[PDB]
RNA sequence: GCAGUCAAGCGUUCAUAGCGACAUUGCUUUUUGAUUCUUCGAUGUCGGCUCUUCCUAUCAUACCGAAGCAGAAUUCGGUAA
RNA sequence: AGAACUGGCGAUGCGGGAUGAACCGAACGUAGAGUUAAGGUGCCGGAAUACACGCUCAUCAGACACCACAAAAGGUGUUAGUUCAUCUAGACAGCCGGACGGUGGCCAUGGAAGUCGGAAUCCGCUAAGGAGUGUGUAACAACUCACCGGCCGAAUGAACUA
C-alpha cells in the first residue's frame, strides 16, 4: 500500500566495527573484515550509536519493504560471521564404495579431491574458496568440517562439495550415497 | 464527471388537485453542472420513489460549498459499484480538506484500482470521521501518528532545456 | 461461556473484597505449582489466596470503584506477576506464614492493604523498639 | 577509524514547520509554511506573511527550503503568521546563497541597455588588474 | 552398512520432498505451492514417493 | 487429428506412478465435408525420382525432473529442431 | 445461403482508421484568411518527452471501435474490497516464568512409573497443568508440549470478490 516508513535495527556488539558509504559495508571484527555491495537496494542507513545502526525503507511497498528485513540478516550474518564465524559440518554416505577424500592443489589453487564415488573412476574436484578452511573431525569417522568469516562462502563451498556427488542413473531413494551438511553453526560458544 | 461541484438538488411531484402540496425530496449530488447534478437527481427518483421527471418538477438548486475548506479532516466513503461479473458494496477512506476533493480521488481511485467508470459508480454516503481512531483503514492511520515527518527521496529536477553541461543530482 | 468465565472471576474477586477486610499483595515470581499448592494448606485456616491475570484485576477493581472506593490506589501495586491473600486474622502472624514458610532454594510481600491503607510489609515488621524508644525520647523531652 | 562511521542522507523532511518555496502558479516565486500532511503527495500550506493564500497544494508544485520553525500542527492563518514572524524565517531566508542568486537572477534581468555597457567596462577594468595580479605569483 | 542415522541424513535430502503434480519440480515438503512458473505455480502436490 | 478441466473408476492396498468413464473447454488446417470468392481469349491434372528449406505436436542423439526407478530394461514429463 | 426497416457502397473524390469499395468525419466550381470534425500531438510526422491520482515487471508484458480471435480451469505475484470469527475483561506474534497433588492410576510382564502396548479420560488443588504432545531410560530420572501467567499494546485468524 506504500508505506510512509519502516525500519529494521542492527546491533553492533562490543569489539565490531561497521562503516557505510554508497551502500558498500566493511564490518571488522576479532576474526577479521568482510565487505557487502548492496547498491542493488534502496535502503538508507542510519547510525543511532556504535552499539546499534538502523535500516529503513521510506515510502516503499511490499516488495521493496521486502528487502529490507534481509538487508539486516544480511549484515547481521557478516557481524556474526566475523566474530562467532560459522562452520559447516558434512558427513560421507555410501553403502559399499568408501567414498576417499582429501586435499589436493596446483598453483596454490586448493581443491577438494574426491575419489571412488560409487566405485567411480572418475576424479572429483571442489575448488576450495577464499576464505574457508577445510578440517577433518578426528573423533568422528567420515566427518570434514568447513569454517570461515562468510556463511555465503562457506555454506557455498559446502554445497559445491554435496553437489558434485548427485548419483546418475540410479534410483536416488535406494542409492542414498553422497556427501551431506550434517550440522551448521559456529566456531565459538560450543559445538 | 470533471472538476467536482456538490449539490443541494430538491424536487416534487407536480401538483394534481387530489394532491397539492405533495411531498419534497432532497439530494445531496455531486456532479460538474447544475445540468449534470438535475439528471443525476431524476436518475435516483426514478430508482427509489416511482417517478418520471415528466410528472415531476424541481424545485431548487443550490451549491454547497464545503464549510472548513481549508482544515484537514478524514472521510469515510460508501459506494455501490458495478463489475464485469457482479455488483459490489464497498467502504473506503480519503483523506482531504473538502468533500468534493475526496469525491474526485474517490471517482479516480475507483477507476485506477477497478476499472470502474463513473457511469457505473453510484456514492451512497460520505462523512468525515470525527474522532480518529473511528478511521479503519491502514493507508490513512499511517499519517495519523505524532510529530509525523517523511522525505522526499530520489528527486528529478524538470529540465527547462534540451542539453545540459552538468550531470543531475537528485539530493532533495 | 468465555464472557461467561471472566465474568465468575469478577465475582469471586469482589467476594473477597467485601467479606475479608484486610488484603495481601505478594508477588510469585518463579515459584512452583507446588509450593502455591502448600501455602493454601498452611492458610486454610483464615486467609485464602486469588491469583488472576493483571488486566483483569485493573478492570475489576476501577470497575468497582463505586462502592468499595479506595481500592484506586492499591492499583499502582498490581504489576508484575502479583498475586492475593485476602484475610481477617492479625497482621504479623499471616505475612510471616506467607514469607518465611514454604520458602525454597518462597513468596515475596510487596504491600499490603488495611482498611484504605497502603503497608510497605516493611513498617510491619516492627521491633517494638522504634516504638518504646519514642515513647522514651519525648517524655526525656518533656523532662 | 574504530568508529562505526555511517553517513545518511539528510533530507529535507516534509514536516509541520518546514518551510517551501512555491514553483508554480500564482503565488510561484513565494515562500509559505507546512500547516497539515493531507496524504504522501499532497500538504496543506500558508504563507500569510509572503501573500500566499491558505490550500491544499501538491508537493509537486513547491520545493523544500531548508528552513524549518515551531509551529502546531494545524494552526490557523492567524498564529501562523505570529509564528513566522517570531521565528525570523524571512530573515534566514534572505541571508542564503539560494535567495541571494534568484535576486541577482533578477537585478541581471532588470539591467538596462546603457546598464549593461556599463558592466562591460566595469567588468573590463577588474580583469586588468586581475591579470595582472595573475603574474606576480 | 550405513547406519540409520545417515540414512536419515541422505533423506532429508534425497527422500523428504513432495512433487508439483504438474510439472513434477522437487520441493519442499511442507511446500504449500509450487515456485515453478511454467505450472502457474500451482498447489497441487504430492508427497515424493517413499521405498519399500 | 491434437491438447485440456472434473474425478466415478482402474491400478493387491491407494482417484491422479501410469491411466481415466460420464460430461465438458479448446487448438490445428497435411483429412474429408461445406461454400463458390479468384482463374473457363487455359495457373500443365497423380505418384515416384532429384534437391533445398521450413514447422514441432520429438522417433533417435545431449542435460535434466518423476515412477507402482533394487539392478538391467522401460514409461511420464522439462529445456531442446 | 435466404427475408425485414433504414443507411451506405455501387455511381464518390476529400480528412481519419498505416494499408483497405462499404467503418468514423465529412460529400466536391476557382481561390484567400480564420475555425473545426473524426483522428492525433517521444521520433518517423504537423502538434505538450503537458499537468494529475493510481495500476502494471511479463527468461511468451502491453499498447485503442468495425479489426485482423481466444476458452473451461488455475496462481501464498501484487493492488483494492467483502464476509464470519478473535481482541483494550489485553488477544495475534515474539521473548520470559510456571507446567502440580491422588498417582509408579487398572490390566497386561523379565522389566513398561504420562510417552512398546489394551481398556478407560476421574478427581483434587488451581491463574493453569493431559491419567498425556513429543525427545530421552532397562525401568525411573532429565527435557518438551497442550494449559496458565509475566512483559508489549492494536490489531489477528479463516473463507472469499475482482
Ligand atoms: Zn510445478
Amino acid at each position: 500500500m506504500k508505506y510512509i516508513q519502516t525500519e529494521q535495527q542492527i546491533e553492533v556488539p562490543e569489539g565490531v566495527t561497521v562503516s557505510i558509504k554508497s551502500r558498500i559495508v566493511k564490518v571488522v571484527g576479532p576474526r577479521g573484515t568482510l565487505t557487502k555491495n548492496l547498491k542493488h537496494i534502496d535502503v538508507t542507513f542510519t547510525k543511532v550509536n556504535n552499539q546499534l545502526i538502523k535500516v529503513a525503507v521510506h515510502n516503499g511497498g511490499r516488495k521493496h519493504v521486502a528487502a529490507l528485513r534481509t538487508v539486516k540478516s544480511l549484515v547481521d550474518n557478516m557481524i556474526t560471521g566475523v566474530t562467532k564465524g560459522y562452520k559447516y559440518k558434512m558427513r560421507y554416505v555410501y553403502a559399499h564404495f568408501p567414498i576417499n577424500v582429501n586435499i589436493v592443489e596446483k598453483d596454490g589453487a586448493k581443491f577438494i579431491e574426491v575419489r571412488n564415488f560409487l566405485g567411480d573412476k572418475k576424479i572429483r574436484n571442489v575448488p576450495v574458496r577464499d576464505g574457508v578452511t577445510i578440517e577433518f573431525s578426528t573423533n568422528v569417522k567420515d566427518e570434514i568440517v568447513l569454517s570461515g568469516n562468510s556463511v555465503e562462502d562457506v555454506s557455498q563451498n559446502a554445497a559445491d562439495l554435496q553437489q558434485i556427488c548427485r548419483v546418475r542413473n540410479k534410483d536416488i531413494r535406494k542409492f542414498l550415497d553422497g556427501i551431506y551438511v550434517s550440522h551448521k553453526g559456529f566456531i565459538t560458544e560450543d559445538l | 464527471m470533471a472538476h467536482f461541484k456538490e449539490y443541494q438538488v430538491i424536487g416534487r411531484r407536480l401538483p394534481t388537485e387530489s394532491v397539492p402540496e405533495p411531498k419534497l425530496f432532497r439530494m445531496r449530488i455531486f456532479a460538474s453542472n447544475e445540468v449534470i447534478a438535475k439528471s443525476r437527481y431524476w436518475y435516483f427518483l426514478q430508482k427509489l420513489h416511482k417517478v418520471k421527471k415528466a410528472s415531476g418538477e424541481i424545485v431548487s438548486i443550490n451549491q454547497i460549498n464545503e464549510a472548513h475548506p481549508t482544515k484537514v479532516k478524514n472521510f469515510g466513503v460508501w459506494v455501490r459499484y458495478d463489475s464485469r461479473s457482479g455488483t459490489h458494496n464497498m467502504y473506503k477512506e480519503i483523506r482531504d480538506v473538502s468533500r468534493v476533493a475526496a469525491v474526485e480521488t474517490l471517482y479516480q481511485d475507483m477507476a485506477a484500482r477497478h476499472r470502474a467508470r463513473f457511469r457505473s459508480i453510484h456514492i451512497l454516503k460520505v462523512a468525515e470521521i470525527e474522532k480518529t481512531a473511528d478511521v479503519k483503514r491502514q493507508y490513512v492511520k499511517q499519517f495519523l501518528t505524532k510529530d509525523l515527518k517523511f522525505p522526499l527521496p530520489h528527486r528529478v529536477q524538470k529540465s527547462t532545456k534540451t542539453f545540459s553541461y552538468k550531470r543531475p543530482s537528485t539530493f532533495y | 461461556g468465555i464472557r461467561e468465565k471472566k465474568a465468575e472471576y469478577f465475582a469471586k474477586l469482589r467476594e473477597y473484597l467485601e467479606e475479608y477486610k484486610s488484603l495481601f499483595v505478594v508477588g510469585v515470581d518463579n515459584v512452583s505449582s507446588q509450593q502455591m499448592h502448600e501455602v493454601r494448606k498452611e492458610l486454610r485456616g483464615r486467609a485464602v489466596v486469588l491469583m488472576g491475570k493483571n488486566t483483569m484485576v485493573r478492570r475489576a477493581i476501577r470497575g468497582f470503584l463505586s462502592d468499595l472506593p479506595d481500592f484506586e490506589k492499591l492499583l499502582p501495586f498490581v504489576k508484575g506477576n502479583v498475586g492475593f491473600v485476602f484475610t481477617n486474622e492479625p497482621l504479623t502472624e499471616i505475612k510471616n506464614v506467607i514469607v518465611s514458610n514454604r520458602v525454597a532454594a518462597g513468596l515475596t510481600v510487596v504491600q499490603v492493604y488495611d482498611n484504605g491503607q497502603v503497608f510497605p510489609a516493611a513498617a510491619a515488621p516492627a521491633a517494638t523498639s522504634a516504638a518504646s524508644g519514642d515513647a522514651a525520647p519525648a517524655e526525656e523531652a518533656a523532662a | 577509524s574504530t568508529d562505526s562511521i555511517v553517513k545518511a542522507s539528510n533530507w529535507r523532511l516534509v514536516e509541520v514547520g518546514r518551510v517551501v518555496l512555491i514553483k508554480k502558479g500564482q503565488s510561484a516565486g513565494k515562500l509559505a509554511a507546512i500547516v497539515e500532511i493531507i496524504d504522501q503527495k499532497k500538504v496543506l500550506i500558508d504563507g500569510p506573511k509572503a501573500g500566499v493564500p491558505r490550500q491544499a497544494i501538491n508537493l509537486g508544485q513547491v520545493v523544500l527550503t531548508p528552513l524549518t520553525f515551531a509551529l502546531p500542527r494545524g494552526a490557523r492563518t492567524a498564529t501562523v503568521s505570529k509564528k513566522w514572524a517570531a521565528a525570523a524565517v524571512c530573515e534566514k531566508w534572505a541571508a542564503s546563497s539560494w535567495a541571494k542568486k534568484i535576486a541577482q537572477r533578477e537585478r541581471r534581468a532588470a539591467l538596462t541597455d546603457f546598464e549593461r555597457f556599463q558592466v562591460m567596462v566595469l567588468r573590463k577594468q577588474k580583469r586588468y588588474t586581475v591579470k595582472k595580479a595573475l603574474a606576480k605569483a | 552398512i550405513i547406519e540409520p542415522s545417515l540414512k536419515a541424513l541422505a533423506s532429508k535430502y534425497n527422500c523428504d520432498k513432495s512433487v508439483c503434480r504438474k510439472c513434477y519440480a522437487r520441493l519442499p515438503p511442507r511446500a504449500t505451492n509450487c515456485r515453478k512458473r511454467k505450472c502457474g505455480h500451482t498447489n497441487q502436490l504430492r508427497p515424493k514417493k517413499k521405498l519399500k
